[PDB]
């Protein structure tokens, strides 16, 4: 599906370059499911921060792919103490800046880097937060991101992913230079990379005409 | 974000 692996990222790289640094910049004009998405997703993670057994912390988290932290602002600055953001486009760390305000203070570090060339901290998050952006990532850097981020999970930390899946096989997009996959090919390179799936959901109440967007928990 | 089905 991927014919030129260096066009393939090249091509995404220069496509957000050119995107406003805007909600509806990050939704592609669905900046009106914004918030029903971050409610869902804060449904789908306050169960592990649950006191319970082995509770996963608040004291940190990483919003990979993060943009101008849409959900940096509403999903995860509240529930962590510290957030760290990691995005490829210049343009929107420096608007995240302002667009988060005054809790904005929390964010710790707003690293530039393509998630294929990133390491995260050993040891640093209680939940890494991957939504919207696997698509970028060829299969093979997918899978050894994901095992950089096991270890960089402190103690009952969490990695989740959030993303559109393809009804079957992979779809590349030409517009942006990503692809959809299938929920067996997600499925696949999940377990790939050594990591267990604690919760699975289907969101619910999206527009009829979109990709159906599943969210993994995983350790 | 989201996709529209191609
Ligand atoms: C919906 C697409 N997101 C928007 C921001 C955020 N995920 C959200 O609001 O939901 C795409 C973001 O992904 C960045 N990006 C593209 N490609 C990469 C790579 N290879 N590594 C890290 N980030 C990447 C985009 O800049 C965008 O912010």
């Amino acid at each position: 599906v991927i014919e030129d692996e260096k066009q393939f990222y090249s091509k995404a790289k220069t496509y957000w370059k050119q995107i406003p640094p805007t909600v509806d910049g990050m939704l592609g004009g669905y900046g009106h499911i914004s918030s029903i998405d971050i409610n869902s997703s804060r449904k789908f993670l306050q169960r592990f921060l649950r006191e319970g057994p082995n509770k996963t912390g608040t004291s940190c988290a990483l919003d990979c792919g993060a943009g101008i932290g849409r959900i940096t602002k509403r999903l995860l600055l509240p529930l962590f103490r510290e957030v760290d953001m990691v995005d490829i486009t210049e343009d929107f760390l420096v608007q995240a800046k302002t667009y988060l305000g005054e809790e904005g203070k929390r964010v710790r570090n707003y690293f530039c880097c393509g998630l294929q060339d990133f390491t995260p901290e050993p040891d640093s998050y209680d939940v890494i937060w991957i939504q919207w952006v696997i698509g970028h990532l060829t299969d093979q850097h997918l899978a050894e991101f994901l095992r950089r981020c096991k270890g960089s999970l402190r103690p009952n930390g969490i990695i989740v992913i959030k993303d559109n899946m393809a009804q079957e096989g992979v779809i590349l997009d030409d517009v942006d230079s990503s692809v959809c996959r299938d929920l067996d090919v997600v499925r696949r390179i999940i377990c790939s990379a050594g990591l267990s799936l604690l919760a699975e959901e289907r969101q619910e109440n999206l527009p009829d005409e979109i990709y159906h967007v599943y969210s993994f928990a995983l350790r | 974000g989201p996709k529209r089905i191609a």
